[PDB]
DNA sequence: GTCCGGCTTCGCCCGTAAATTCAGA
DNA sequence: TCTGAATTTACGGGCGCAACTATGCCGGAC
RNA sequence: UGGCAUAGUUGC
C-alpha cells in the first residue's frame, strides 16, 4: 500500500483540495429535530449522508442510488463512513498566522525573516506596524512604527510606502524574500564574519532557508488564508442524559472561529471604520490561536466549568494525545481481567481460568465449533445456546481450549516477563490461579492483584505464545543470566528445613540402602526429616561425550537431603543437594540444572522442587510465635554507650570544638555502629540459641527458631527487618532524604512509646511517598531508555571486527564484587587470550565465552579479557550477532533479529521503579555504612599506590595530597587482589610497594572533615582576605587567639564579590616558599565554610592541616536517591565543576596570566603549537611548566564530563565510563545487570556525528549527521579512489538522541510533538518507517521478531 | 519541678481509624497505615462479632 | 418552559534562546 | 564609543502503568 | 448510547 510518510507545510490550493465544502454557519444541530444544519459543522452536503446510503430529505434511501445526488438538498447519497473522512474548510476573511510556527521557540517566522519574536508578536497581533518596499525613504526594512511613527510617517511620506499591520503584513514581508539569494547574502556574510554568537544565528537562519528551498514549502503557506475543518464524526456530538448534547471542545472552538470570521466579513462587506475592523481582525487572530493550539499564546480561553477547551495540538500531543493514548497502546477485544490466586497443583505451562472468563473470551469459537458439530446452523442459534450455558457449550469450551495459549499480564509491565503464555485449565471460580513460581517474574503477591488474560486469535500469535512467550521458555530473567523462576518463600523454607541436620534425632547414625529407604523411614515415622544418616547414593555424572556415568557411594547426609535427592536429574552432583539450600542455592541448583541438562528436565525439576517443597514446608509446621523474637541481653549496654558517646560529642560541640554538621555526622555515624553492634549480639544469640543434647557432652548447632530459619534460608525477610523486630530499629530517613538523628531505641517486640512512634511516621511517610511521588522517575527513565533504544535491533552474524573493550574484575574498593567470570560470561572475544604463563593462546579470537571457557579462564587466573562490546560494531543500522554476545534469555548466541535495544530499555529501568516501589519493605530506616575511618587490609601482598602524590610529614607519616589515589593490594603473582580509595589528606602506615600481613590497617584518615594539607613549610599568610565579607573570623577573648570560617559565595558581599580566601606559605623573611622545583607560589585556596583554627604568622610544617572543612551529610542512600545519577548519566549531564582535560598532547607552559584566567598552552613536538586553554586561576592544576601530558590527561581534578572523554579517550573510554559509574548505583541496591544493556544504550547515545572535514564527500562542513550513513558514505568514497570525510562522533543525551532520529513519528510519538511536527513540516522530511515505534503506530508487522524476514523479504521485493 | 503540662492521654497523638487497632505499637507505620486504610473497607457481615 | 451566545496567583528540574555584563580595543 | 564570550534571566517542555466506584455536565431573553 | 471533569479506592 505504502512504504512512507511524507510531511509538509499546507498550501491553500492544497487545504482547497482536501475540503469538500466550505463551512459558512456557526451552528451543528437544530436542538429540536436531530438532523445536521445547512452549511454548518455537521453538515450533509459538505460532509455526507448521516445515515448509510440514505438522503437526508429521504428521497433516496437504498443502495440503487449509490452515487447520486439528492437535489432537493444536495447530500450525495453514499455510507456514512466517508463523514468520518471528509474534510471541510473556511475561508478566512482576512490572513491568520499560524500559531506553531510562530511560537514554536525557536519561532520559525521569527528567524526567517530575521527578526525577535516580542517585535513580529507585537505586529501580528495589531499592536504596530512594520513597512513593506521602504524605497527611497527614511524607513528600512524590518523596522517598526508604532501609532506615532506610523502617523509621522503618513504625514511626512505620504508619498509611495507601504506599512501594513496584522499578518497580512507578515505575509507580505514572507512573500517579498528570495530564498536563494537570502542564501547567498547569509552565506557570504557567514564566510567574511569573525564573531562566534552570531556565526551560530547566521548558520541557523542558512540551515532554515535550505530546507525551505530544497523541500517544496514557502514560506508565505505559513499564513493560513484557508482554515481546514476536521471530519464530523471525529468532533461528534454524542446526546447527553437529556435533550443536552455532548459539550465538546473542537466544536465550540470551530464555531468560535466561524463567528469572528463571519462578523470580521461583514464589516468589511459594508467598509466598518479602520479600528473597528482591527479589533475584529485581531480577535479572529486569537480565536484561530487557540483553535490550533489553546494556551500556547497566553490567555487559555475556558469554556463551561471554566477548563481550557481541548484544541488540536492539545488533541495529537501529550500523554493523553493521539500518539501514546490511542496508537502506541491500545484497548483490544478478546481480553478479560481478573484477581489472581495460587493454584500450587498447575504445571509451569498452565494457569487457571474460570469457566465463565473462558467462555465468554472464546466465544466465536465457540460459535464456530458450535456451526462445525452442527448443533447451531444460524449465528443466532449459536448465540443462544451460548448465553443459556448449556451443557453441551461447555464441551465444546474444553475441546477449544485444549491447546490455544493465554496471555497473562500483571498492569505494571516494567520487563518483558510481566507478560507470559499459559494453557488455560478451565476452573470452577471467578479468580486466575497463577503458577506459584511466575510470580516473582510477574511481581504478583496474592494480597488483591488483579490480571489481564488476552488470547490470541490467528496461528501465528497461538505458535508465538507456544514458542516465545510460553512461561516454560521463560526460565532465565532477560535482564542477567540468573533464573527467574527460582522457587520463592515457601517452596524454599521447606527445602531448607528438608535439607538440615541436628546433632541427634531420631534414626541417627543408620546406614540407609537408598533414598527410598530415607522416604519409607520419614513417612513411617521411624526417622527424622534432618537426622545424620549414611546413604548409598548412585549420582550421574556425564563427562563422557554425552554420556551418563553411574557412580554410587555412601554419602554421610541426611534422611531429608536423601528424599530430596530423588527430585534431582541424572546429570547432576549429588553435592547439590548436600548443604542447607537455601534460596541462593536453590537458585543456583536450578541454573547449574539449566546449563548442563537442558530445558525440559530444568521445567520438570522445579515443578518437582515446588511441590516438595511445599509439602515439606506443611508437614514442618514452621509456625511464628511472640516468644521467638528473643531480646538480646547485651542490647542495653550497647545503647547506653552509644548515649554516653553522643552525650560526650554534644558536651564537645556546646564547647565549640565541633560545627553542627559535624556533629550531627559524628551523631549518625555512632549510632549506626551501635545498631550494627545491636543486630550482630542479636544474630549471634539467635543462629546459636539452640543447645541440644541427649548422648554425652553439650553440642551447640544452627538454631530452628522460626525467626532465624525464615531469615537464614531467604525465604522472607532480611538483616534489616529480623533486626527490628529483635534489636534496635536504628534511624529513620525523612522523604526529603534527610536522617533523623534522633534514634529508635525500642525494637517491635517492645512496646514503642509514642515519641518513638511518632519518628518512625517520617520514615513511614517517605517509604509511602517514594512508592507514589518518586515513581515517575523510573517511570520516566525506562520510557526514555526505550525510546532511545528501540529501532536497534541484531541484524547481521558477524560484521568481522577486531575492535572490543577490556573487561576486568571490578573492585570499588573493597574486595571483588563481580569477578571476570560474571563479566565476560557470554560474550564473544575480540583478541586471542594469551596463557599468562608465555604467550599461548588459550582462547581463540571468536569463541563464545560461556561456562566451560569462564571456568578455563578462572583455573588459568587470567586478569583481563578483551571482547566484542556492542558499541563498537561495524554493522549499519543494527547489531551483529558476535558483538552482542549471549542471549541471556537462553543459553545461546543471540538470534538474528531479536531486539536488544527494547530489552536493554527494559532491563535498566525495571529494577529502578521496582525498587523505588520496594522502598517501604523496611519501615524507613536509613541504609548507613560505619563511614570508614580507616582501610584494613585483609590478606599479605604487596601494596601499590597510583594516581598518588604524597608527602613526608614531622613524624615520618606518608600523607596523601593526591584526590585520586588509589591502593592496591597486589598478590605475589602480580594479581590485583584488592583495591581501596584513599581520601586526599589519608596518612599511610606503610608505604609504596611495602610488604603487609592481613588484619593490620594500612591507612586512617577523618571521614567528617576534608582538610587542606600542605605541601611545605613555612609560616602562614592570610593573603587577599577581608575581615567581615571575605571570612567571619570568631574572637577567642579569655584564651586570647582566634577561629575564623571562610563565608561561601552565597554569604559574602555582592560589592567587593571576587575576594579570594587564601593561605599562602612564605618563608621567614616574608616571600612564598615556591613548591619543589617549580615557578608557582605554594598557596593553598579555601572554599567556602572552611574552619581555619590557626592564626596568622603561625609556624606549621610539611604535611600540617591547615584548615578542615566540614564535608557536609549524605542522607539516606538507596535507590530513591541514586536513580537521579543514573538519570544524568544516560542524559550527558555536564558536571558543576567539570574537570579540564588537555586536548593535544605535548610541553605545557604557562603563558600570560592574563586577570586571574590563568592562560595554558600545549606545545606538541612538531604539530599545532599555538593551542591555548583558558584555565580560571581560582582552580587547582596538576600540571606545571615541566613535563609530557597525553590527551585526555587531567590538568585538574574534580568530575568528568563525559563529552570530554569521548572527545579525547575515544568511544570505549565514555562507554566503559558510564558502564561503571551506573554500575556503582546498580550494585549498592543489589541490582544485577549485565553491562551488554548500558553498553547499548551507550551506543544510542553515541549515534550522530558533527563532520570537520568535508573531504570528498557531500555533507557539509560542520552539520550533525548519523554517524552510520557518514560511515556507510566514506566506504563507498573509498571503495573508489577518493577520500572519505572525516568525523567527530558526538554524546547525546538519550532524551535528545531519541528526539534527533531521522524519523519523525518516533520523536513525535516520544516528547514534543508540537517542535517535532513543526520541524518535519517546515524541512519537508520523509520518514522510512524502519524502526519498532513507527511500524506499531502504523500497524504493521514488527521488523524485530517473527517479522524481521517479513520486512527483509519486503526489502529485496522492494 | 519544670513541666507546665501532660498529655491528657496516650491516645490523643491518633486518630479514630489508628486507635482501633490492638498492639498498634508493635506494628510498623505503614502497616498501621493500611490496617486502618483497610478497617475502612470492611463490609458489615450477617452478624457482629 | 423554548431558543441563543463568547477572575487566579502558590512545584522541581533542565535545555535553549534572549538579554546583560564583563572585558577589552 | 563598538564588539565578542561568558554569564544571567526568561520561558517552554517533562513529570510511570493498569484497574474499579460515585456525581455533575451552561446561563441568559421571549 | 460510547465523551470530559471532580472525588474516592486497589495493585504495584
Ligand atoms: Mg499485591
Ligand atoms: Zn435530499
Ligand atoms: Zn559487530
Amino acid at each position: 500500500e505504502f512504504d512512507a510518510i511524507k510531511i509538509a507545510l499546507a498550501s491553500p490550493d492544497m487545504i482547497r483540495s482536501w475540503s469538500f465544502g466550505e463551512v459558512k454557519k456557526p451552528e451543528t444541530i437544530n436542538y429540536r429535530t436531530f438532523k445536521p444544519e445547512r452549511d454548518g459543522l455537521f453538515c450533509a452536503r459538505i460532509f455526507g449522508p448521516v445515515k448509510d446510503y440514505e438522503c437526508l430529505c429521504g428521497k433516496y434511501k437504498r443502495l440503487k442510488h449509490r452515487g447520486v445526488i439528492c437535489e432537493k438538498c444536495g447530500v450525495e447519497v453514499t455510507q456514512t463512513k466517508v463523514r468520518r473522512e471528509r474534510m471541510g474548510h473556511i475561508e478566512l476573511a482576512s490572513p491568520t498566522a499560524h500559531i506553531w510556527f510562530l511560537k514554536s521557540l525557536p519561532s520559525r517566522i521569527g528567524l526567517l525573516l530575521d527578526m525577535p519574536l516580542r517585535d513580529i508578536e507585537r505586529v501580528l497581533y495589531f499592536e504596530s506596524y512594520v513597512v513593506i518596499e521602504g524605497g527611497m525613504t527614511n524607513l528600512e526594512r524590518q523596522q517598526i512604527l508604532t501609532e506615532e511613527q506610523y502617523l509621522d510617517a503618513l504625514e511626512e511620506f505620504g508619498d509611495e510606502f507601504d506599512a501594513k499591520m496584522g499578518a497580512e503584513a507578515i505575509q507580505a514581508l514572507l512573500k517579498s524574500m528570495d530564498l536563494e539569494q537570502e542564501c547567498e547574502q547569509l552565506r557570504e556574510e557567514l564566510n567574511e564574519t569573525n564573531s562566534e554568537t552570531k556565526r551560530k544565528k547566521l548558520t541557523k537562519r542558512i540551515k532554515l532557508l535550505e530546507a525551505f528551498v530544497q523541500s517544496g514549502n514557502k514560506p508565505e503557506w505559513m499564513i493560513l488564508t484557508v482554515l481546514p475543518v476536521l471530519p464530523p464524526d471525529l468532533r461528534p456530538l454524542v446526546p447527553l442524559d437529556g435533550g443536552r448534547f455532548a459539550t465538546s471542545d473542537l466544536n465550540d472552538l470551530y464555531r468560535r472561529v466561524i463567528n469572528r470570521n463571519n462578523r470580521l466579513k461583514r464589516l468589511l462587506d459594508l467598509a466598518a471604520p479602520d479600528i473597528i475592523v482591527r479589533n475584529e481582525k485581531r480577535m479572529l487572530q486569537e480565536a484561530v490561536d487557540a483553535l490550533l493550539d489553546n494556551g500556547r499564546r497566553g490567555r487559555a480561553i475556558t469554556g463551561s466549568n471554566k477548563r481550557p477547551l481541548k484544541s488540536l495540538a492539545d488533541m495529537i500531543k501529550g500523554k493523553q494525545g493521539r500518539f501514546r493514548q490511542n496508537l502506541l497502546g491500545k484497548r483490544v477485544d478478546y481480553s478479560g481481567r481478573s484477581v489472581i490466586t495460587v493454584g500450587p497443583y498447575l504445571r509451569l505451562h498452565q494457569c487457571g481460568l474460570p469457566k465463565k472468563m473462558a467462555l465468554e473470551l472464546f466465544k466465536p469459537f465457540i460459535y464456530g465449533k458450535l456451526e462445525l458439530r452442527g448443533l447451531a446452523t444460524t449465528i443466532k442459534a449459536a448465540k443462544k445456546m451460548v448465553e443459556r450455558e448449556e451443557a453441551v457449550v461447555w464441551d465444546i469450551l474444553d475441546e477449544v481450549i485444549r491447546e490455544h495459549p493465554v496471555l497473562l499480564n500483571r498492569a505494571p509491565t516494567l520487563h518483558r516477563l510481566g507478560i507470559q503464555a499459559f494453557e488455560p485449565v478451565l476452573i470452577e471460580g471467578k479468580a486466575i490461579q497463577l503458577h506459584p513460581l511466575v510470580c516473582a517474574a510477574y511481581n504478583a503477591d496474592f494480597d488483591g492483584d488483579q490480571m489481564a488474560v488476552h488470547v490470541p486469535l490467528t496461528l501465528e500469535a497461538q505458535l508465538e505464545a507456544r514458542a516465545l512467550m510460553m512461561s516454560t521458555n521463560n526460565i532465565l530473567s532477560p535482564a542477567n543470566g540468573e533464573p527467574i523462576i527460582v522457587p520463592s518463600q515457601d517452596v524454599v523454607l521447606g527445602l531448607y528445613y528438608m535439607t538440615r541436620d541436628c546433632v541427634n534425632a531420631k534414626g541417627e547414625g543408620m546406614v540407609l540402602t537408598g533414598p527410598k529407604e530415607a522416604e519409607r523411614l520419614y513417612r513411617s515415622g521411624l526417622a527424622s526429616l534432618h537426622a545424620r544418616v549414611k546413604v548409598r547414593i548412585t549420582e550421574y555424572e556425564k563427562d563422557a561425550n554425552g554420556e551418563l556415568v553411574a557412580k554410587t557411594s555412601l554419602k554421610d547426609t541426611t534422611v531429608g537431603r536423601a528424599i530430596l535427592w530423588m527430585i534431582v536429574p541424572k546429570g547432576l552432583p549429588y553435592s547439590i543437594v548436600n548443604q542447607a539450600l537455601g534460596k541462593k542455592a536453590i537458585s543456583k541448583m536450578l541454573n547449574t540444572c539449566y546449563r548442563i541438562l537442558g530445558l525440559k528436565p530444568t521445567v520438570i525439576f522445579a515443578d518437582q522442587i515446588m511441590y516438595t517443597g511445599f509439602a515439606y514446608a506443611a508437614r514442618s509446621g514452621a509456625s511464628v510465635g511472640i516468644d521467638d523474637m528473643v531480646i538480646p541481653e547485651k542490647k542495653h549496654e550497647i545503647i547506653s554507650e552509644a548515649e554516653a558517646e553522643v552525650a560526650e560529642i554534644q558536651e564537645q560541640f556546646q564547647s565549640g570544638l565541633v560545627t553542627a554538621g559535624e556533629r550531627y555526622n559524628k551523631v549518625i555515624d555512632i549510632w549506626a555502629a551501635a545498631n550494627d553492634r545491636v543486630s550482630k549480639a542479636m544474630m549471634d544469640n539467635l543462629q546459636t540459641e539452640t543447645v541440644i543434647n541427649r548422648d554425652g557432652q553439650e553440642e551447640k548447632q544452627v538454631s530452628f527458631n522460626s525467626i532465624y530459619m525464615m531469615a537464614d534460608s531467604g525465604a522472607r525477610g532480611s538483616a534489616a527487618q529480623i533486626r527490628q523486630l529483635a534489636g534496635m530499629r536504628g534511624l529513620m530517613a525523612k522523604p526529603d532524604g534527610s536522617i533523623i538523628e534522633t534514634p529508635i531505641t525500642a525494637n517491635f517486640r517492645e512496646g514503642l512509646n509514642v515519641l518513638q512512634y511518632f519518628i518512625s511516621t517520617h520514615g513511614a511517610r517517605k517509604g509511602l511517598a517514594d512508592t507514589a511521588l518518586k515513581t515517575a522517575n523510573s517511570g520516566y527513565l525506562t520510557r526514555r531508555l526505550v525510546d532511545v533504544a528501540q529501532d536497534l535491533v541484531v541484524t547481521e552474524d558477524d560484521c568481522g571486527t577486531h575492535e572490543g573493550i577490556m573487561m576486568t574484575p571490578v573492585i570499588e574498593g573493597g574486595d571483588v564484587k563481580e569477578p571476570l567470570r560474571d563479566r565476560v560470561l557470554g560474550r564473544v572475544t575480540a583478541e586471542d587470550v594469551l596463557k599468562p604463563g608465555t604467550a599461548d593462546i588459550l582462547v581463540p579470537r571468536n569463541t563464545l565465552l560461556h561456562e566451560q571457557w569462564c571456568d578455563l579462564l578462572e583455573e588459568n587466573s587470567v586478569d583481563a579479557v578483551k571482547v566484542r562490546s556492542v558499541v563498537s560494531c561495524d554493522t549499519d543500522f543494527g547489531v551483529c550477532a558476535h558483538c552482542y554476545g549471549r542471549d541471556l534469555a537462553r543459553g545461546h548466541i543471540i538470534n538474528k533479529g531479536e531486539a536488544i535495544g527494547v530489552i536493554a530499555a527494559q532491563s535498566i529501568g525495571e529494577p529502578g521503579t521496582q525498587l523505588t516501589m520496594r522502598t517501604f519493605h523496611i519501615g524507613g530506616a536509613a541504609s548507613r555504612a560505619a563511614a570508614e575511618s580507616s582501610i584494613q587490609v585483609k590478606n599479605k601482598g604487596s601494596i601499590k599506590l597510583s594516581n598518588v602524590k604524597s608527602v613526608v610529614n614531622s613524624s615520618g607519616k606518608l600523607v596523601i595530597t593526591s584526590r585520586n589515589t588509589e591502593l592496591k593490594l597486589i598478590d605475589e603473582f602480580g594479581r590485583t587482589k584488592e583495591s581501596y580509595k584513599v581520601p586526599y589528606g589519608a596518612v599511610l602506615a606503610k608505604g609504596d610497594g611495602e610488604q603487609v600481613a592481613g588484619g593490620e590497617t594500612v591507612a586512617n584518615w577523618d571521614p567528617h572533615t576534608m582538610p587542606v594539607i600542605t605541601e611545605v613549610s613555612g609560616f602562614v599568610r592570610f593573603t587577599d582576605m577581608i575581615d567581615g565579607q571575605t571570612i567571619t573570623r570568631q574572637t577567642d577573648e579569655l584564651t586570647g587567639l582566634s577561629s575564623l570560617v571562610v563565608l561561601d559565595s552565597a554569604e559574602r558581599t555582592a560589592g567587593g564579590k571576587d575576594l579570594r580566601p587564601a593561605l599562602k606559605i612564605v618563608d621567614a623573611q616574608g616571600n612564598d616558599v615556591l613548591i619543589p622545583g617549580t615557578d608557582m607560589p605554594a598557596q593553598y585556596f579555601l572554599p567556602g565554610k572552611a574552619i581555619v583554627q590557626l592564626e596568622d604568622g603561625v609556624q606549621i610544617s610539611s604535611g600540617d592541616t591547615l584548615a578542615r572543612i566540614p564535608q557536609e551529610s549524605g542522607g539516606t542512600k538507596d535507590i530513591t536517591g541514586g536513580l537521579p545519577r543514573v538519570a544524568d548519566l544516560f542524559e550527558a549531564r555536564r558536571p558543576k565543576e567539570p574537570a579540564i582535560l588537555a586536548e593535544i598532547s605535548g610541553i605545557v607552559s604557562f603563558g600570560k596570566e592574563t586577570k586571574g584566567k590563568r592562560r595554558l598552552v600545549i606545545t606538541p613536538v612538531d604539530g599545532s603549537d599555538p593551542y591555548e586553554e583558558m584555565i580560571p586561576k581560582w582552580r587547582q592544576l596538576n600540571v606545571f611548566e615541566g613535563e609530557r601530558v597525553e590527551r585526555g590527561d587531567v590538568i585538574s581534578d574534580g568530575p568528568e564530563a563525559p563529552h570530554d572523554i569521548l572527545r579525547l579517550r575515544g568511544v570505549h573510554a565514555v562507554t566503559r565510563y558510564i558502564v561503571n559509574e551506573v554500575q556503582d548505583v546498580y550494585r549498592l541496591q543489589g541490582v544485577k545487570i549485565n553491562d551488554k544493556h548500558i553498553e547499548v544504550i551507550v551506543r544510542q547515545m553515541l549515534r550522530k556525528a558533527t563532520i570537520v572535514n568535508a573531504g570528498s564527500s557531500d555533507f557539509l562542513e560542520g552539520e550533525q549527521v548519523e554517524y552510520s550513513r557518514v560511515k556507510i558514505a566514506n566506504r563507498e568514497l573509498e571503495a573508489n579512489g577518493k577520500v572519505g570525510a572525516t568525523y567527530s562522533r558526538d554524546l547525546l543525551g538519550i532524551t535528545k538522541a531519541s528526539l534527533a532520529t531521522e524519523s519523525f513519528i518516533s520523536a513525535a510519538s516520544f516528547q514534543e510533538t508540537t517542535r517535532v511536527l513543526t520541524e518535519a513540516a517546515v524541512a519537508g522530511k520523509r520518514d522510512e518507517l524502519r524502526g519498532l515505534k513507527e511500524n506499531v503506530i502504523v500497524g504493521r508487522l514488527i521488523p524485530a521478531g517473527t517479522g524481521y524476514a517479513y520486512h527483509q523479504d519486503r526489502m529485496r521485493r522492494r | 519541678d519544670q513541666v507546665d503540662y501532660m498529655d491528657v492521654s496516650t491516645q490523643q497523638v491518633v486518630s479514630v481509624g489508628a486507635s482501633l487497632i490492638p498492639f498498634l505499637e508493635h506494628d510498623d507505620a505503614n502497616r498501621a497505615l493500611m490496617g486502618a486504610n483497610m478497617q475502612r473497607q470492611a463490609v458489615p457481615t450477617l452478624r457482629a462479632d
